[PDB]
């Protein structure tokens, strides 16, 4: 769904990115992430330019979803949903982990 | 606008590396013996055919039951036996063990992969 760019399978409400409030969206080849009131992702990453995704659980005040990508570059998306900012970074995480092999090396 | 995100140090990232479709390795074990599961019963789940085990318990499972009740009664839990002096959760959990008046299910397992179900009530224990 939200095929405003590319079609859109999870979509994370609540999503902060250094400072930026905003919503993270999680299209079929890519992960991006818009401010709350911009029709524009101004961040999308493609599951092949991500290297690894770390993800802070529960203890903290703060559930992050950090991209490491290959050069060493990172993306946090900071989850910031009161009721599910947790939960949330377990979905993006099992479903975005699941979009890498996707993007990485087949067998062969 | 949250500055927050720069606020910390030390982000308890829970690494998460995707790894689906990885080998099973039947060898990566380091138990072989008898690990049982200590369930709370009053859901009773158990198999439909004869057990292959013996209806008796001997210091292994005892002592499970005991500590896993002892933590039940230190836990404020409700005690099913006789009081003569007994106030302190391991003396009581002993009495209760004792009785078989410990509402558990013990789960054995064979080193082969098989589980048999087995309740405190169905177990002889041996002091």
């Amino acid at each position: 769904m939200a095929t405003s760019s590319e079609e859109v399978l999870l979509i994370v409400k609540k999503v902060r990115q250094k400072k930026q409030d905003g919503a993270l969206y999680l299209m079929a080849e890519r992960i991006a992430w818009a401010p709350e009131g911009k029709d524009r992702f101004t961040i999308s990453h493609m599951y092949a330019d991500i290297k690894c995704q770390k993800i802070s659980p529960e203890g903290k005040a703060k559930i992050q979803l950090q991209l490491v990508l290959h050069a060493g570059d990172t993306t946090n998306f900071h989850f910031s949903n009161e009721s599910t900012a947790v939960k949330e970074r377990d979905a993006v995480k099992d479903l975005l982990q699941q979009l890498l092999p996707k993007f990485k090396r087949k067998a062969n | 606008m949250s500055d927050n995100e720069d606020n910390f140090d030390g982000d308890d990232f829970d690494d998460v590396e995707e790894d689906e479709g990885l080998d099973d390795l039947e060898n990566a074990e380091e138990e072989g013996q008898e690990n049982v599961e200590i369930l709370p019963s009053g859901e009773r789940p158990q198999a439909n055919q004869k057990r292959i085990t013996t209806p008796y318990m001997t210091k292994y499972e005892r002592a499970r039951v005991l500590g896993t009740r002892a933590l039940q009664i230190a836990m404020c839990a409700p005690v099913m036996v006789e009081l003569e002096g007994e106030t302190d959760p391991l003396l009581i959990a002993m009495k209760e063990l004792k009785a078989r008046k410990i509402p558990i299910i013990i789960r054995r397992y064979l080193p082969d992969g098989s589980y048999e179900d087995w309740g405190v009530d169905e177990l002889i224990i041996t002091d």
